[PDB]
């Protein structure tokens, strides 16, 4: 089982800059990342990550 | 009176009844009769540069023409049952390429290519269910239609 | 007025600002105990519940594997586990708590037999859910193990009737488990089901004594099972067909006994006035039938114990919630509680225009009282927000939705003379400006309420004309306030670009297409008693022709009487096709 623990998504700090992407000819955005946490129905181990 | 056509396919399908592993022995046994036979009209090709009738065939088997046809024809039926019944395992492993190149109709009819080579090199002796090794035949026959038939300029 | 509400007055009762003006009253349709909710950060409980309880066991929530499984611990020291989760409503019959056992619980399949046991008969249905025991006894079980596999004869590595260890790979990719006689089934060349059963061998050199147990039997201990062999425990005793011909098979026969009622303590509910009690029968039930013979490879449950939801006849279509409920003694220790919860919902007070009053909702009961089937719950009051006169309320036989206060500002006093006025009436229709005595003309509309001396009292009105035909949306005495639709007036009036010449050069038939003659004639309008205006026009010869105008709309034009064939009748564009 996935769980996407999506109340704590965090956002990672934009590369770049607005002045940077603009003259650049590229996207002004940033990275999101989710805490997930994968359960075995048996085992019963949980690697958490994100 | 519907006018979709995979639907109707579905339908079609599903006036079958799936085999049981015995039935499946069975018909593997009257499969292995006929690619034998078969490849004994092989060697009569061969020798013939022709056609054998089938009074030479079953000449070639030692066989009355009648116990001959109607061996011939078991084997034929036997072989179309196995197919025919495992058409619902054709969909249902088909159904998990529906978004590569080819339309869900084609991934069917070539996964049908997969299950007759299947059927044909089925060895009941080895003591495993059908549903096993079909599949690896109809995973690679959709595997490569959709590698031979997915794009225009073909890679 | 609200749906239900009934007025506490009279017509013609003055009212002060607040009073109770209707209520809706709020009862218990069937009684019992009174369960109000805590004050969430509100004064006002919108929702009363109505609940009998029971509570003289232990419970334990205890976390395995990361799933909350609770444990009821019972006076005896047993222990349950419960199957269904807190907030779960369950009907009666359904399984709440099983009995955690261990000891009918089998090792492999085989085969069982009844001793005295006896359940009850009622529904096949029933059978995955198991059989209720009537009667305990004893159940004799005996052991076997099955594969049950649908593969070819060649692939059998085993010998009919071999003795094996477990362990042994008896079909290619299948391992005993059991050290006993391998006893094979095949069908034209198919291995369907292999069999091995535990138990001492013996060689049958007697063949009476194989007579004797030609279909298995059961042997007691120390009884001879034949001369020089005793069997020391209880054993089943069947003649099976070894490599070498027949043999003797001693399986060992377990038992089982099971007591005629289940020696677990019911936990009993603790309030009368209940009229239909719930309670937690025990039930024993046996998975199988008697001599069901069991084909499995792993031990299976035979006896399961389980707690059953039970109430009084009658209330058979009753739900329950399940919840716990901390010991007063001791909050930590908690207790299994099944409610009937029957919910009264009360409406939040709203005094803005709604009902144009204030509605104020008061409990009748206190948490925790007994009520009665039909005790009024709530009281919601209606009171008024300005004093006068209460009117407009009808009698008979239709529910009070709407009522009527005349308050002070609804009535005007004006100098009038007496003396000359004596044509006026209290209750008068007078249209404003109207000369109502010499020299003297109504400023206002109204209805005369009263006529003291040098003064009237006019109540404000006004009117609105209606003529024939008009559809009448209210009734006389009713009760309308700003904004309704009084009156529905019909009335009649008389009197072209791009889609015209679209419509006459693509030779379209036109909606309001004109009624066109076919021969010359003469025009009787013949207005009908129902207005069934047809065209009637006599032939050169005298045939009439009977054209009918139809609706409304086709409004009449001809009146010609000498119409000629093409001729128009009606107004509107004509059908060229």
């Amino acid at each position: 089982e996935l769980h996407f623990l999506g109340k704590q998504y965090k956002l990672k700090r934009p590369k770049y800059d607005v002045d940077e992407a603009k003259r650049r000819d590229g996207t002004y955005s940033v990275q999101m990342y989710v805490p997930t946490r994968l359960i075995n129905k048996e085992t019963g181990e949980i690697k958490e990550q994100e | 009176y519907t006018e979709d056509s995979i639907r109707l396919y579905l339908q079609e399908i599903g006036r079958i009844r799936l085999l049981r592993a015995d039935e499946e022995i069975e018909l593997a046994r009257q499969i292995a009769d006929l690619l034998a036979l078969e490849r004994i009209r092989d060697e009569l090709l061969e020798q013939l540069d022709r056609l054998p009738s089938d009074a030479e065939w079953a000449a070639a088997v030692d066989s009355p023409l009648d116990e001959f046809r109607r061996r011939l024809f078991r084997g034929r039926r036997a072989k179309d049952k196995m197919v025919q019944s495992n058409l619902r395992l054709v969909v249902s492993i088909a159904k998990k390429y529906m978004n590569r190149g080819l339309s869900f109709q084609d991934l069917i009819q070539e996964g049908s290519l997969g299950l007759i080579r299947a059927a044909e090199k089925f060895d009941h002796e080895k003591g495993y269910k059908f549903s096993t090794y079909a599949t690896w035949w109809i995973r690679q026959a959709i595997t490569r239609a959709i590698a031979d038939q997915s794009r225009t300029i073909r890679l | 007025l609200l749906p239900g509400a009934e007025p506490t007055v009279k017509n013609g009762d003055r009212v002060e600002v607040g009073d109770v003006l209707a209520e809706t009253k709020l009862t218990t349709e069937r009684g019992g105990t009174v369960r109000m909710g805590e004050d969430n950060g509100s004064s006002t409980h919108r929702e009363v519940e109505i609940i009998v309880v029971l509570d003289t066991a232990t419970v334990k929530a205890e976390a395995s594997q990361g799933r909350e499984h609770y444990v009821i611990e019972t006076k005896g020291g047993q222990r349950f586990n419960l199957l269904a989760a807190p907030g779960t409503k369950v009907t009666t019959g359904h399984v709440v708590a099983e009995l955690i056992d261990s000891r009918y619980r089998t090792q492999t399949g085989g085969l069982l037999k009844y001793s005295g046991v006896e359940i009850s008969k009622k529904g096949r249905a029933k059978a995955k859910q198991g059989y209720e025991v009537t009667k305990g006894g004893t159940l004799l079980w005996i052991p076997e193990e099955t594969h049950e596999v649908n593969k070819d004869i060649s692939l059998l590595n085993v010998e009919d009737g071999q003795l094996v260890e477990a362990g042994t790979e008896v079909v290619k990719d299948i391992f005993c488990q059991t050290t006993g006689i391998v006893s094979v089934t095949q069908n034209n060349d198919i291995l369907r089901e292999i069999v091995i059963k535990p138990g001492d061998v013996h060689v049958l050199d007697d063949p009476d004594t194989a007579a004797k147990y030609d279909e298995g039997r059961l042997v007691n201990a120390g009884e001879e099972v034949f001369p020089g062999l005793t069997a020391e425990q209880l054993v089943w005793a069947e003649a099976v067909d070894g490599t070498d011909g027949p043999l003797l098979l001693l399986r060992p026969v377990q038992e089982l006994v099971i007591p005629d009622e289940p020696p677990v303590p019911s936990q009993d509910s603790s309030q009368e006035s209940s009229s239909r009690s719930i309670r937690l029968r025990a039930v024993q039930r046996l998975q199988f039938q008697d001599g069901e013979r069991i084909k499995s490879v792993e031990g299976v449950d035979l006896l399961r114990t389980q707690l059953v939801l039970e109430s009084e006849e009658g209330s058979s279509q009753l739900s329950a919630d399940i919840e716990l409920l901390p010991d007063s003694k001791d909050p930590e220790t908690l207790r299994l509680q099944l409610v009937i919860i029957e919910p009264v919902v009360i409406r939040r007070d709203v005094a803005s225009d709604t009902t144009h009053g204030s509605t104020h909702t008061e409990l009748r009961v206190k948490d925790g009282q007994k009520v009665k089937p039909g005790a009024v719950i709530a009281c919601t009051q209606i009171q008024c927000k300005e004093a006068g006169v209460v009117r407009g309320i009808q009698e008979g036989s239709e529910a009070v939705r709407r009522l009527l206060v005349e308050r002070e500002r609804d009535c005007v006093t004006l100098d009038l003379d007496v003396t000359a006025a004596t044509q006026l009436q209290p209750g008068s229709l007078i249209v404003a400006g109207t000369q109502l005595v010499d020299g003297i003309i109504a400023p206002e509309s109204g209805e005369v309420r009263a006529i003291a001396p040098g003064q009237l009292q006019l109540r404000i009105a006004r009117p609105y004309r209606v003529s024939q035909g008009a559809v009448l949306h209210v009734e006389d005495k009713g009760l309308v306030q700003r904004g309704d639709n009084l009156v529905l007036l019909v009335f009649e009036r008389a009197k072209q670009g791009l889609p015209r010449i679209e419509e006459l050069l693509e030779a379209r038939k036109p909606k309001e297409a004109c009624i066109l003659a076919r021969r010359p004639g003469v025009a009787h309008i013949n207005y009908s008693d129902d207005d069934a205006i047809d065209i009637q026009v006599i032939e050169a010869d005298g045939t009439q022709a009977d054209y009918p105008v139809g609706p409304g709309q086709p409004l009449i034009i001809s009146d010609g009487e000498t119409v000629d064939a093409g001729q128009a009748l009606t107004d509107g564009p004509a059908n060229p096709h």
